[PDB]
RNA sequence: AGCAAAAGCAGGCC
RNA sequence: GGCCUUGUUUCU
């Protein structure tokens, strides 16, 4: 009976009793209800759409062009354009990576005990006298057979990987009188300029090297024609990327994240040392055990899913730290040696970054061979568009040219304001490394920018097909775009590439 | 990864070429000692020999699917757009058709002949199906959960909605992905008995 | 050489690149209550808490989202809906009439996230009905003796009138009001005490909905903002009472309960936030119930700026009530019924326009048949106004009017193989994954598995404590292909050979004494589709 | 120190 | 200051 009382309590505005609401609800007139409200409504509550023109498509986020902003750094997790590890030769027996390190560094024992450091680009908080002693004790615990990956209890990693730098949780009734107990602020994203070197890394992780480090396990045979053309396109693609440099990058990253999570599970407190490994075969069949790097992992009791552990990543490098000094503001650069590798000079500087990861990034890094699939189905949609133009299996029109469709030139780059036409394999390498670099430095701002720019891409598509869309809020869309273009180096340079592409469609859309 | 007690823990070895295979303690949930995975390969290379009756007999429908694959013929790969109909069709070609509640009851009657119950009319029409497979299950000791799972797999239908075009028979519903996707179809003919 | 990855789009169309084209709680509460601040505000007495109500408020004067809606417009919209539905209210009422007689308490177990009434947190509906038995059957509630849902709902709608209560949590005795409100509160949870009731109204909406459906045509496409956060239960109750007005008296006694309990839904205030002593280096945690009990100046700008608007709807016992609201959707087909009713008006004022839009979920698409383009403009204007009349808001930010036109699973070996293959199988069949993508997905899955359990090929140059015995078997057997992948050997899959398990594809080429070593029925360690055997084992 | 825009982590227990 | 689940986590 209290339920009946509350049933009367949920009377809307206007009636008194729920019985009165019911006798109202079955004995009221239908007509004369809505159009009187239409005459009653405001003359301002409206939508009032608006036809879309070219001239409102302004440069997205022109605050990047102001020259009183700091340079876009390189704040990813490893090194991509400047990879260098040593030159090795083994049989093909997949050894333990301890022995891979104990082999490859012992081969180049010019850098065995180069105990003469020369500090180069030391940043605001990185200190010389914990990194150097840390790295020398670490590599003096690679070249001995006491055991496998560990370290010793020292203060050096206790500074550069961070014991004791969390607070002490204490009951809250004494957290009332102390006026210092204040809520934090959000992280202020420092706005940053356009990129002038990430263009070179899209110029350099798309070049045919002489290396290949990709294996794929075999499948069963085939007799079906769909399987014939499926494996046909698959082998053409995997032939056309296997000598890219990003394949080496990809397999470095995958082996790195795999070893990282597996040893973080298998070692929680013993500070491991992981060789950064990627075996790469040559053209003829000889293997290479390329070691470039050593890592350091601190104490790793990981309860939930946003626990983090400090991953210091040493990595031997070739090109000098003295060209774009803003690119490396978290790069401690010791100097250890130099190697006349084949011809002239290349130096040895190891770049002692400090860094950290959470388990979503590790598990999401173990998955990072997935980007092959996205690039593959992107290529699939491209060639199904092309065969929708012609009518049958027409990747044979792409690699050699069929009866009607020549291998078509694809616009990829632009020199002095004039376009260049790369080959098909060039563009497929490009699509692959785009979906990779979408992963490499990918955080939530990129998903935000992509999920909001997709509508503008659809809009400019419909503008290209003369459909003439109508948008209620251009300022809403643009505010949604440039709310988050702040400080992730793929995002800003994607916006610059957008502005140049928009300028090209503007100058080419005169008819 | 525990073990059943007794001589069962003596047909595997303890240590083989340095590798461990089992433990020597006792657990607390099922009160046993653990094993390896090198044990599960050691039994595949060097264990005692089994028998090969019933294992053929209780799984037959997927062998029928196997020979339907191996007797099939393909045709032409097509191109161009397609139009599909989101239709609920039977997915796999079922052996025999019966309601699932009385089906579970009559396979429970097959399992327990003394605890079968009363002879009903469905049991009276299905008694020849009872006997003609009760004569099949004699030569083995396959576990009743395995028997019941294969029987409920071989006797209950499967209806879900999906886009489809061309054919409607459940063999084609099983092979629709080799038939067609979204811009291509494949002429295909299944083989053997359907 | 300057290069630009967007330069694909000079040739390839962008419509083909589709694959690459506590704080939340309090902000949701503010976005609900902010939309009808100046509406009607009637204070309850069973709780006495502040409970604001957007029914029959004044009309807004802006473009922002709101919640204001009169009643009789909704009532006659559903009336005209019934005028296009001859006896479909009668049909749905009789359908629930035959459905409710067979209602048992069976439908509880499918509740992988489901709130309970004692533990104060989420359960997978496991001990839900058992807790109802051990906490109600000592209070002379008796429904499981018959097993039907109907005596259970009868004595549970009689249960809140009991002034005291006694149950084992230790034991516990409380009085009436907390016995009510502890069953009222939602942590986007639900209530198992009302889950059957909302299932009744949900299948009511199912029976309602499942049978349903020169002149320049502009068209639109868009969703609706604050869609959970702007509707209201009073409109729900008037809807279901309009439906039951030809039903017998017990149905109107019983169908008018679910919007009653959604007409007093309290809300739990999340986990909380935190503070910082940057020098003293000691912290604490202000939890869900005790937000305002603090120095209110000792927060940031943002929490203080939210609480300064929150506070006049705050229960003193730490869970603020939201008299409108829907909270991530649990009346989804019912709100869909409301939305398609909003679409079905099809004219106002009899101008030179007409609508033929189709139903959908919270998103939609219109088909406006009008005379000239300006008639389309005014018709879209009055469509937005009429949709505004029902407490609904159209998103003008995510729309475009236009001219017409996850790796390996890991429970065993064999069924792991089977489940991965059927995931890739159904993913191929549903959304049109291209065959090269799944063909490579087979390879990436085999590489995932052959890392996961170290079962590589014996003719490889991998090492390991596991792989040596596999190599030993390889140099032992004459069965040049008849192995399964957890014991070395190849993998023989492709696009076609998908719906078979392992052993019942590789039995024919298999070795006799090897398969006799495999299919031994005295296998001591053993305790989609599958096949029994040695590999079918568990922890 | 470093990571990351759900207020968190850079240990717990003893 | 000790314990946090004896290890080999060897991608053609």
């Amino acid at each position: 009976q209290t339920i009946s009382r509350l049933r009367d309590i949920s009377v809307p505005a206007g009636f008194s009793n729920f019985e009165g609401m019911r006798s109202y609800i079955d004995n009221i007139d239908p007509k004369g209800a809505i159009e009187r409200n239409l005459a009653r409504m405001s003359p301002l509550v409206s939508a009032t759409p608006k036809k879309l023109k070219w001239e409102d498509l302004r440069p997205i986020g022109p605050h990047i062009y102001n020259h009183e902003l700091p340079e876009v750094p390189y704040n990813a997790f490893l090194l991509m354009s400047d990879e260098l590890g040593l030159a090795n030769m083994t049989e093909g027996k997949s050894k333990k990576p301890k022995t891979l390190a104990k082999e490859c560094l012992e081969k180049y024992s010019t850098l065995r005990d180069q105990t003469d450091p020369i500090l180069i680009m030391k940043s605001e908080k990185a200190n010389e006298n914990f990194l150097w002693k840390l790295w020398r004790d670490c590599v003096n615990t690679i070249s001995n057979e006491e055991m496998s990956n560990e370290l010793q209890k020292t203060n050096y990693a206790k500074w550069a990987t961070g014991d004791g730098l969390t607070y002490q949780k204490i009951m809250k009734e004494v957290a009332i009188d102390d006026e210092t107990m204040c809520q934090e602020e959000p992280k202020i994203p420092n706005k940053c300029r356009v990129a002038a070197w990430v263009q070179t890394e899209m110029n350099l992780l798309s070049t045919l090297t002489s290396k290949r480090a990709l294996d794929l396990p075999e499948i069963g045979p085939d007799v079906a024609p769909v399987e014939h053309v499926g494996s046909e396109r698959r082998k053409y693609f995997v032939n056309e990327i296997n000598y890219c440099k990003a394949s080496t990058v990809m397999m470095k990253y995958v082996l790195f994240h795999t070893s990282l999570l597996n040893e973080s599970n298998a070692s929680m407190g013993k500070y491991k040392v992981i060789p950064i490994t990627n075996r790469v075969v040559n053209e003829k069949g000889e293997s290479f055990d390329m070691l470039y790097g050593l890592a350091v992992k601190g104490q790793s009791h990981l309860r939930g899913d946003t626990d983090v552990v400090t991953v210091v990543t040493f990595e031997f490098s070739s090109t000098d730290p003295r060209v774009d000094s803003g690119k490396w503001p978290k790069y401690t650069v010791f100097r250890i040696g130099s190697l006349f590798v084949s011809g002239r000079e290349k130096s040895v500087y190891l770049y002692c970054r400090v860094n950290g990861t959470n388990k979503i990034q590790m598990k999401w890094g173990m998955e990072a061979r997935r980007c092959l699939l996205q690039s593959m189905q992107q290529m699939e949609a491209i060639v199904e568009q092309e065969s929708s133009i012609q009518g049958y299996d027409m990747t044979k029109a792409c690699f050699k040219g069929d009866r009607v469709n020549s291998p078509k030139t694809f616009s990829i780059g632009t020199q002095e304001g004039k376009l260049v036409k790369g080959s098909f394999g060039k563009a497929l390498r490009v699509i692959f490394t785009k979906c990779l670099m979408h992963y490499v430095f990918g955080n939530a701002q990129l998903e935000g920018f992509s999920a909001e720019s997709r509508r503008l891409l659809l809009l400019i598509q419909a503008l290209k097909d003369r459909k003439g869309p109508w948008v209620f809020d251009l300022e809403g869309m643009y505010s949604g775009i440039e709310e988050c273009i702040s400080n992730n180096p793929w995002v800003i340079q994607s916006a610059y590439w957008f502005n140049e592409w928009l300028g090209f469609e503007k100058e080419g859309s005169k008819v | 990864l525990a073990l059943t007690k007794g001589d069962m823990a003596n047909r595997i070895p303890l240590e083989y070429k340095g590798i461990q295979l089992k433990t020597n303690a006792e657990d607390i949930g099922t009160k046993g000692q653990m094993c390896s995975i090198a044990a599960v390969t050691w039994w595949n290379t060097y264990g005692p020999i089994g028998d090969t009756e019933g294992f053929e007999k209780v799984y037959e429908s997927f062998f029928l699917r196997k020979m339907r694959l191996d007797n099939a013929t393909w045709g032409r790969i097509t191109f161009g757009p397609v139009e599909r109909v989101r239709k609920r069709v039977l997915l796999n070609p079922l052996t025999k058709e019966m309601p699932p509640d009385e089906a579970s009851n009559v396979i429970m009657e097959i399992l327990f002949p003394k605890e079968a119950g009363i002879p009903r009319e469905s049991t009276w029409i299905h008694r020849e199906l009872i006997k003609e497979k009760r004569e099949k299950l004699k030569g083995t000791m396959i576990t009743p959960i395995v028997l019941a799972y294969m029987l409920e797999r071989e006797l209950v239908a499967r209806r879900r909605f999906l886009p489809v075009a061309g054919a409607t028979s459940a063999e084609f519903i099983e092979m629709l992905h080799c038939l067609q996707g979204e811009n291509w179809r494949q002429i295909y003919h299944p083989g053997g008995n359907k | 050489m300057n290069i630009n990855p967007y330069f694909l789009f000079i040739d390839v169309p962008i419509q083909a690149a589709i694959s690459t084209t506590t704080g939340h709680t309090i902000d949701t509460v503010i976005r609900t209550h902010e939309y009808s601040n100046k509406g009607k505000q009637y204070v309850s007495d069973v709780t006495g808490c502040t409970m604001v109500d957007p029914t029959n408020g004044p009309l807004p004067e802006d473009n922002e989202p709101s919640a204001y809606a009169q009643l009789d417009c909704v009532l006659e919209a559903l009336d005209r809906m019934d005028e296009e539905h001859p006896g479909l209210f009668q049909a749905a009422s009789q359908n629930a009439m035959e459905a409710l007689m067979v209602t048992t308490v069976d439908k509880l177990t499918q509740g992988r996230q489901t709130f309970d009434w004692t533990v104060c947190r989420n359960q997978p509906a496991a001990t839900a009905l058992n807790t109802t038995i051990t906490s109600f059957r000592l209070n002379d509630l008796n429904g499981a003796d018959k097993g039907g849902l109907v005596p259970f709902c009868q004595d549970i709608i009689d249960s809140l009138d009991k002034p005291e209560m006694t149950f084992f949590s230790v034991k516990d005795r409380i009085t009436r009001v907390e016995y009510i409100k502890r069953a009222l509160s939602l942590n986007a949870t639900a209530g198992i005490q009302i889950r059957g009731f909302v299932l009744v109204v949900e299948n009511l909406a199912k029976n309602i909905c499942e049978n349903l459906e020169g002149g320049i045509s502009m068209t639109v496409t868009g969703d609706n903002t604050k869609w959970n956060e702007c509707l209201n239960p009073r409109i729900f109750l008037a809807m279901t009472e309009r439906i039951t007005r030809d039903s017998p008296i017990w149905f109107r006694d019983f169908c008018s309960i679910a919007p009653v309990l959604f007409s007093n839904k309290i809300a739990r205030l999340g986990k909380g936030f935190m503070i910082t002593s940057k020098t003293k280096r000691l912290k604490a945690q202000i939890p869900c119930p005790d937000l305002f009990s603090i120095p209110l100046e000792r927060y940031n700008e943002e929490t203080r700026a939210k609480l300064k608007k929150l506070k006049p709807f705050f229960n003193e016992e730490g869970t603020a009530s939201l008299s409108p609201g829907m909270m991530m959707g649990m009346f989804n087909m019912l709100s869909t019924v409301l939305g398609v009713a909003a679409l079905g008006i099809k004219n106002i004022g009899n101008k030179e326009y007409l609508w033929d839009g189709l139903q959908s979920s919270d998103d939609f698409a219109l088909f406006v048949n009008a005379k000239d383009e300006e008639t389309c403009m005014e018709g879209i204007n009055d469509f937005y106004r009429t949709c505004k009349l029902l407490g609904i808001n159209m998103s003008k930010k995510k729309s475009y009017c236009n001219e017409t036109g996850f790796g390996v699973a890991g429970v065993n070996e064999s069924a792991d193989m089977a489940i991965g293959m059927t995931i890739i199988k159904n993913n191929m069949i549903n959304n049109g994954m291209g065959p090269a993508t799944a063909q490579t997905a087979i390879q990436l899955f085999i590489a995932d598995y052959r890392y996961t359990y170290k079962c590589h090929r014996g003719d490889s140059k991998v090492e390991g404590k596991r792989m040596k015995i596999i190599k030993e078997l390889w140099e032992n057997t004459k069965g040049r292909d008849g192995l399964l992948v957890a014991d070395g050997g190849p993998n023989i899959y492709n696009l076609r050979n998908l719906h078979i398990p392992e052993i019942v594809l590789k039995y024919n080429l298999m070795d006799p004494e090897y398969k006799g070593r495999l299919l031994h029925p005295q296998n001591p360690f053993v305790g989609y589709d599958a096949v029994s055997g040695t590999h079918s084992w568990r922890t």
